[PDB]
RNA sequence: UAUAUUAAUAAUGUUAUGAAUAAUUAUUAAUAAUAAUAAACUAAGUGAACUGAAACAUCUAAGUAACUUAAGGAUAAGAAAUCAACAGAGAUAUUAUGAGUAUUGGUGAGAGAAAAUAAUAAAGGUCUAAUAAGUAUUAUGUGAAAAAAAUGUAAGAAAAUAGGAUAACAAAUUCUAAGACUAAAUACUAUUAAUAAGUAUAGUAAGUACCGUAAGGGAA
RNA sequence: UGCUGACAUGAGUAACGAAAAAAAGGUAUAAACCUUUUCACCUAAAACAUAAGGUUUAACUAUAAAAGUACGGCCCCUAAUUAAAUUAAAUAUAAAUAUAUUUAAGAUGGGAUAAUCUAUAUUAAUAUUUAUCUUAAAAUAUAUAAUUAUAUUAUAUAUUAUAUAUUUAUAUAAUAUAAACUAAUAAAGAUCAGGAAAAUUAAUGUAUACCGUAAUGUAGACCGACUCAGGUAUGUAAGUAGAGAAUAUGAAGGUGAAUUAGAUAAUUAAAGGGAAGGAACUCGGCAAAGAUAGCUCAUAAGUUAGUCAAUAAAGAGUAAUAAGAACAAAGUUGUACAACUGUUUACUAAAAACACCGCACUUUGCAGAAACGAUAAGUUUAAGUAUAAGGUGUGAACUCUGCUCCAUGCUUAAUAUAUAAAUAAAAUUAUUUAACGAUAAUUUAAUUAAAUUUAGGUAAAUAGCAGCCUUAUUAUGAGGGUUAUAAUGUAGCGAAAUUCCUUGGCCU
RNA sequence: UAAUCUUAUACUUAAUUCUUAAGUAAUAUAUAAUAUAUAUAUAUAUUAUAUAUUAUAAGAGA
């Protein structure tokens, strides 16, 4: 977020090097914004981004503009650390997984308004044709005289319900989630 | 918009699509060629 | 780059100190290469629909068309864990009778054996296996319109004192699975010969002309 | 409405495909061929160069001439993409095949040297898009070093005169139009943030391969069945004029044609003019007519503040007063619908329909959601990570968006609650057996799902928003009492693109 | 958790390379003995015996 040219950032993903070791006391020095480290080092409560899953793999979660996660708890017994992601889903992440300190840049990205259709086209976004505009053959919402919704439940062109229908369900669900994201 | 001129020649494209070697290279094209040979065709491909 | 290397010699000219280093020609020895290959017939895999049932959905069409794969001059099958019925037969293949009979079917449409007796047929019997286990059998899901032998999932035997065969059981009978080979009659193609109440619009050109981007269609 | 062939009929009818021709002569053979002269047409083309294409049509068989420099291919290199190719076991798969990775191919692109002409081999060794302003500098004139006004301002070459290497080289100075245009340079604005891939010295080389080259190419030589007013890529495109590639003309070049000659009724087409009237036409001002500068000024209400409205209407200056080329320029307003620029039925609909930017809902934590995959591996999503991506509705913004979960769904919680397959062992029964046994069914015993039900939640999910009675002198109905329901139409709007009765009543 | 699954990344003999076998050197693990330090247990060093040269790391996990 507040990073500007001239700032200095380290990374303690390998570990605390012999420079800083020779010269908590270390935690406060380390937990400056912009520098990366394992969630074990990152104190409980503080805001983070580019949160990893595994102790070896890269930062996956919380990458977009003005997004962030928050460290909620850490369990050295199970080698996990409960982290709240931007969605609000509380989630187990490996205790030795990587995460940068601070919120992501460009918080005001969301407030941009594209002026015109052409801007969307430039960005690489072709037009969405509504299901109600289509013929019945093309989309369930299609058909009817005048404009009608056909008494048809809001759903995709391939019949998957659009409003509220949980798509990841049953056995195939997320094992690592502690508390599901706030919904509606 | 007047129709009729759907053929728009370009030798290279023709040879790519309908040339002998294209037929030979594909399995389906090889089968076509064989079929034409069986029929008795003088001209198997472009 | 095979009118090639690589080496060994021989002849030629140049470099540096009789010996050494590179180039060109000519012999000798060494090193790799050329898929244009049928089609029909056979076997295997996957497998429609129109259609019929005066509708249609089981059923039918049909294991057909088609696509796919693989083999041989043919392939397949073949010397009984077969049939039969207390009498007997003796591999298989094709045809005639048996017989549109038994059998079976939304018991509709319709489908339909075998034994036995005849032909055709070739010498038609003969070991190649240390005699066969995740096999027979069972449950279950499928499976040639009758008649099974197959098969995914999983339980799973027996030694000839045994095992297979029929709703079931008892008697009897018959055969020996889980190892094998096999001409001949047959299919298709080509050739030769002979016979045509066949063809000159089924009588030789041309898969050409021409049509189509193309698969493909196709004259006189 | 049989098939094939032949031949009729309409009929010597229509038509002969945008078109400017004339004479003389080749030739006592020419409307059509060739030549000469005249006339016309195209001229940012009907010209000249080319690309692609094609029965070589060409100025032709005695035929389209390349080592390379404002020459192309071939070649090297790669993009998009392609590949019976590539890796006891790359992965997946009824077969076919498909996937991932390698390698190979693949131009529409990149590729060294060059007239003072140039040398490509072998061996060895370590670059989206747009812009060039202002300032500043010096130069030229007016006024009294400094002000005012005007052009000029990075590069492109010949001449002359100097200073150094020695008439050939290097540097310096001075001389020298305007308007376009090119390339190469420099600095730099905007978000939409801008390809890929293939070293250098030295020595030794280099006898320079193949293919393209005609003509046609806004067309009679290609794609349209035709010598078809259609379709067809690029570069030059004389001057005069102009803001210009508009428009007029046309230097040069090319062309004047498989139909001609006459006549020009009715009638049709495509044009020109029109008294008096001026929409009386008609479904409807359809069609036609209508431009008192195009430059410089000036330009309102409204408004989302955007000269949006505007190119405002009117109007002024310059020009012209009887007029006297073409081309650009064709009013003002009210309402309905849609924010807008866009898109759409190639060949009857361009719209009020689609899209849109914005708004809202929702799904998915990434070994995700979505889609595709006889079905997989896997691929897109994404080299992204919830301010992201997919799905759904609505459709910029202002003022706003009421009440309702009954139903269909979704969503959460309850052993509330049934039933499917799957199992031990053991009881009668039935069949059989001389007997045990064997074979069938049937019934018991612990451990049961999702579903369903119930109760919430969810309407910018799918959806819904009743009727009767009668009370303030008559009327109206603020009220009052009922039934029904999940709730009972709120704000607004209203004979609406929604109103049948209906040409509703009233006003303009 | 060696069920499953996901992700990432030397010499010598015998039949120039290729493979077998023997012993030796090198590394790792398991077992036994000896010595030393701390609170019957843990750590370090040395010696003997046995095994290995798809792996390691991370994650999910009956
Ligand atoms: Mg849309
Ligand atoms: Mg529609
Ligand atoms: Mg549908
Ligand atoms: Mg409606
Ligand atoms: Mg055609
Ligand atoms: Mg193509
Ligand atoms: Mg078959
Ligand atoms: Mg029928
Ligand atoms: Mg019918
Ligand atoms: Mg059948
Ligand atoms: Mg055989
Ligand atoms: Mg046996
Ligand atoms: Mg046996
Ligand atoms: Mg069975
Ligand atoms: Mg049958
Ligand atoms: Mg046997
Ligand atoms: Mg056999
Ligand atoms: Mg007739
Ligand atoms: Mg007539
Ligand atoms: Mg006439
Ligand atoms: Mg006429
Ligand atoms: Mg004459
Ligand atoms: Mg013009
Ligand atoms: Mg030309
Ligand atoms: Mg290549
Ligand atoms: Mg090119
Ligand atoms: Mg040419
Ligand atoms: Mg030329
Ligand atoms: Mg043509
Ligand atoms: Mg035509
Ligand atoms: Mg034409
Ligand atoms: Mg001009
Ligand atoms: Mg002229
Ligand atoms: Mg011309
Ligand atoms: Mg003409
Ligand atoms: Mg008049
Ligand atoms: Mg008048
Ligand atoms: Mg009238
Ligand atoms: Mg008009
Ligand atoms: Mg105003
Ligand atoms: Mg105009
Ligand atoms: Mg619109
Ligand atoms: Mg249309
Ligand atoms: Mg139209
Ligand atoms: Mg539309
Ligand atoms: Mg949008
Ligand atoms: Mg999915
Ligand atoms: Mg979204
Ligand atoms: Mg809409
Ligand atoms: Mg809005
Ligand atoms: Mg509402
Ligand atoms: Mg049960
Ligand atoms: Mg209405
Ligand atoms: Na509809």
């Amino acid at each position: 977020d507040g990073l500007r040219p001239g700032d200095v950032v380290e990374s303690f993903r390998r570990g605390i090097p012999q420079t800083l070791l020779n010269e908590a006391i270390l935690s406060v020095k380390t937990t400056q914004r912009g520098n990366c480290l394992p969630i074990s080092m990152i104190p409980i409560g503080t805001i983070i981004h580019n949160v990893g899953i595994t102790p070896v793999g890269p930062g996956k979660f919380c990458r977009s503009a003005g997004t962030y996660a928050r460290v909620l708890a850490k369990l050295p017994e199970k080698k996990k650390a409960i982290v709240r992601l931007q969605s609000g889903e509380h989630r187990y992440v490996s205790l030795e997984a990587v995460a940068t300190i601070g919120v992501v840049s460009n918080i005001d990205h969301q407030n941009r308004s594209l002026g015109k259709a052409g801007r969307s086209r430039w960005l690489g976004i072709r037009p969405t044709v509504r299901g109600v505009a289509m013929n019945k053959c093309d989309h369930p919402h299609g058909g009817g005289r005048g404009k009608s919704k056909s008494n048809k439940l809001s759903m995709s062109p391939w019949g998957q319900l659009a409003k509220g229908y949980k798509t990841r369900r049953g056995k195939n669900q997320n094992r690592m989630k502690v508390k599901d994201r706030p919904r509606g | 918009k007047s129709r009729g001129n759907t053929y728009q020649p370009s030798t290279l494209k023709r040879k790519r699509t309908f040339g002998f070697l294209a037929r030979a290279k594909s399995k389906q094209g090889s089968k076509i060629l064989k079929r034409r040979k069986l029929k008795g065709r003088w001209f198997l491909s472009h």
